[PDB]
RNA sequence: CUUUAAUGUUUGAUGUUCUAACGUUGACCCGUAAUCCGGGUUGCGGACAGUGUCUGGUGGGUAGUUUGACUGGGGCGGUCUCCUCCUAAAGAGUAACGGAGGAGCACGAAGGUUGGCUAAUCCUGGUCGGACAUCAGGAGGUUAGUGCAAUGGCAUAAGCCAGCUUGACUGCGAGCGUGACGGCGCGAGCAGGUGCGAAAGCAGGUCAUAGUGAUCCGGUGGUUCUGAAUGGAAGGGCCAUC
RNA sequence: UGAACUCGCUGUGAAGAUGCAGUGUACCCGCGGCAAGACGGAAAGACCCCGUGAACCUUUACUAUAGCUUGACACUGAACA
RNA sequence: GUUUAUUAAAAACACAGCACUGUGCAAACACGAAAGUGGACGUAUACGGUGUGACGCCUGCCCGGUGCCGGAAGGUUAAU
RNA sequence: UGUAACGGGGCUAAACCAUGCACCGAAGCUGCGGCAGCGACGCUUAUGCGUUGUUGGGUAGGGGAGCGUUCUGUAAGCCUG
RNA sequence: AGGACCGAACCGACUAAUGUUGAAAAAUUAGCGGAUGACUUGUGGCUGGGGGUGAAAGGCCAAUCAAACCGGGAGAUAGCU
RNA sequence: UUUUGUAUAAUGGGUCAGCGACUUAUAUUCUGUAGCAAGGUUAACCGAAUAGGGGAGCCGAAGGGAAACCGAGUCUUAACU
């Protein structure tokens, strides 16, 4: 869809991913963006979009 | 001949006691990341037809 | 683009005129691209990102002819 | 469903499947049914 | 791990030859001193052909069908959904192939939060200086600027600048504005948790409005709601998505 | 072929009226001829245009196929280069 | 000579001659749930078919685009 | 095309302008006869009478309610050579 | 000797008058092209409606043609007079 | 009959007398009324027979939830809210 959407997992990798509007097409930059993991209901670091 | 319930409505609605039909509603199957988060929190709960919007629906669903 | 294209209506309305009414909350104004040209008084907030003069308590509208410039006061208070 | 144009309303809305098939073999009774039963026991064993 | 021959061998093709499959537009005899045809006897061909069958290719020779609308007519040109100003009538509703400019994406900052700041333009002075850049002084200015068109606001700046920073949040939501409806726009506030600030206080992005297809289909990752005899399974439902 | 005992000019006009208004004129009914009219009688316009209509014709536009053809297969056996 | 029955009688169609591509005989060509029959009792001096157009004497250029024939050198590549 | 750009005559005032009082002027206003509907005031409750007030042209469509026609029953009745 | 050539019949329907609810579903009148031939005509027969037959005209196929006749599907279908 | 508008030289009348063009079941919602009422109704069919019998089925009386699962309650979830 000309946006090539990315999905990351939490620090612990448990439950489902977090889908995000963060783009990879136009610029190479840091993918860590700190988001909510609903298994702990806490804000944590997010990793690996593959 | 015994009069037929229309397939177009029969496989899209759930009935009630008092009247009005309960259903899942649109815009919650196709490409979710591109849609607003407030909208996705408003479409998660299912929808219902009220008595003022019901006449059009029983004209496709005749039976109890 | 134009001519014509026209840019039909642009969703533009005046909405809040005279004493008005709302159940528990009301918009007060709807006129777009407006910040402080109509100034906030009483149970409301100043215009910004959504252009409204939103009031969080049921009130009746009162209109002034003067303010800090220009910047005429629009008051929303209970009756 | 025809309303002059702009499609019948049900053609905008998603399908609902997943049938349960137990209601046609389910009975519903009020407190004043099976209430005497010749002093016997109510159990659904072999009704034929 | 190369390129290739022979010894061995798997599977095809072309050619030759034999004929316990099948052809003869070969003859003779019998039906019958019948240039139809079968049978009978004997020659000639031969796995070629022939006939049917299935999958790919090709193929109007034949059969059915399609080929959007506006356009002060046709035609070249303009146009169909989304943004913005006047026409537009000092409630409400609003047209033209009237006057005039744009969108179908970008940005991790032009953001959040705390603390600071303020343009344009012209002359004089000045220089690595055939013309832009950076500055100093004087006159003058909420006329510069804003990711982009236009429109209006904007200094208590929403314009640029430094520290920390990601609320470009999850789950809920009283509702508020709008169109005939679908649908579109805005959202107090509560609960969870993290972030800024000494703190009172504040953060669900961007100065606002354009940046995108309802559903049916199937795929993708979790669950254990369902699942035709029932314990598993396939397939569906939810949850999370394309 | 609704009722007919159907005058001219000018106005009125679905505006190019015999017939509505005014004004000038006109014996009635025939017959043999005359022919300016009665938008003469004949044709529920042929013309042109509209139509997501119908048909025919252009054609490798869409779809299906006859025929052609590589492969698989049945009548089907054996050997060699 | 032939001709469009009732609106053009011809510059229309037809025989001549020329060219070309097929066809070895159970020919190529043709109609058909398919025999059979027509090609023909003919034999490439025959037959099929498409052009051009009797006669006399003749017939310049382009093979990039379209089709057709052989290859698929080089590409793209089905079935099973 | 022919009275033909008040329809036409009369008219040098009988035209043009505005002024003062009179009159003519609808199916309505207004009076009466009659009807249906709405509601009061006086007398009276077979239920009417008396007076005053008031509405009554209505087509796409929405409501109310009669008279004939035919069959079937009444009809073993009622009319009829 | 000859699709030579004049001229009737014979085959045609070109010229002008005429007809076109006619003498007629095309011939009444005088001319005209062909007239032993790629001719005509009496009898019998063959080729059949997505099928024939044309020196082949979008000609003709029993009143019917860019596609004949019949009954049936059939009360096809008609955003329309 | 039609239309912005028709005496319309607009489509339709020669005439007498006849003909000539709209059914009700399965299913349903509101209305009217009839029986009975938290109940009403049987279908096909048996039957002395149109009496009586036939409650399978159907509609209504209790919902919430994807469904499992709960019930005057119930779903959503970390959820009190």
């Amino acid at each position: 869809g000309i946006r090539e959407k990315i999905k990351l997992v939490s620090s612990a990798g448990t439950g489902h991913f977090y889908t995000t509007t963060k783009n990879k097409r136009t610029k190479p930059e840091k993918l860590e963006l700190k988001k909510f993991d609903p298994v702990v209901r806490q804000h944590v670091i997010y990793k690996e979009a593959k | 001949p015994k009069i037929k319930t229309v397939r177009g409505a029969a496989k899209r609605f759930k009935k009630t006691g008092k009247g009005g039909f309960k259903h899942k509603h649109a815009n919650l199957r196709h490409i979710l990341t591109k849609k607003a988060t407030k909208r996705k929190r408003h479409l998660r709960p299912k929808a219902m037809v009220s008595k003022g919007d019901l006449g059009l629906v029983i004209a496709c669903l005749p039976y109890a | 683009g134009g001519s014509t294209r026209n840019g039909r209506d642009s969703e533009a309305k005046r909405l809040g005129v005279k004493r008005f009414g709302g159940e528990s909350v009301l918009a007060g104004s709807i006129i777009v691209r407006q910040r402080g040209t109509k100034f906030h008084a009483g149970a409301n907030v100043g215009c910004g990102r959504d252009h409204t003069l939103f009031a969080k308590a049921d009130g009746k509208v009162k209109f002034e002819v003067k303010g800090p410039k220009n910047r005429k006061f629009i008051s929303i208070e209970a009756e | 469903g025809f309303e002059g144009g702009q499609m019948p309303l049900y053609r905008r809305l998603p399908k609902f499947g997943f049938t349960s098939r137990k209601a046609a073999i389910t009975a519903e009774i009020r407190l004043s049914d099976l209430a005497k039963v010749e002093g016997g026991v109510v159990d659904l064993n072999t009704l034929k």
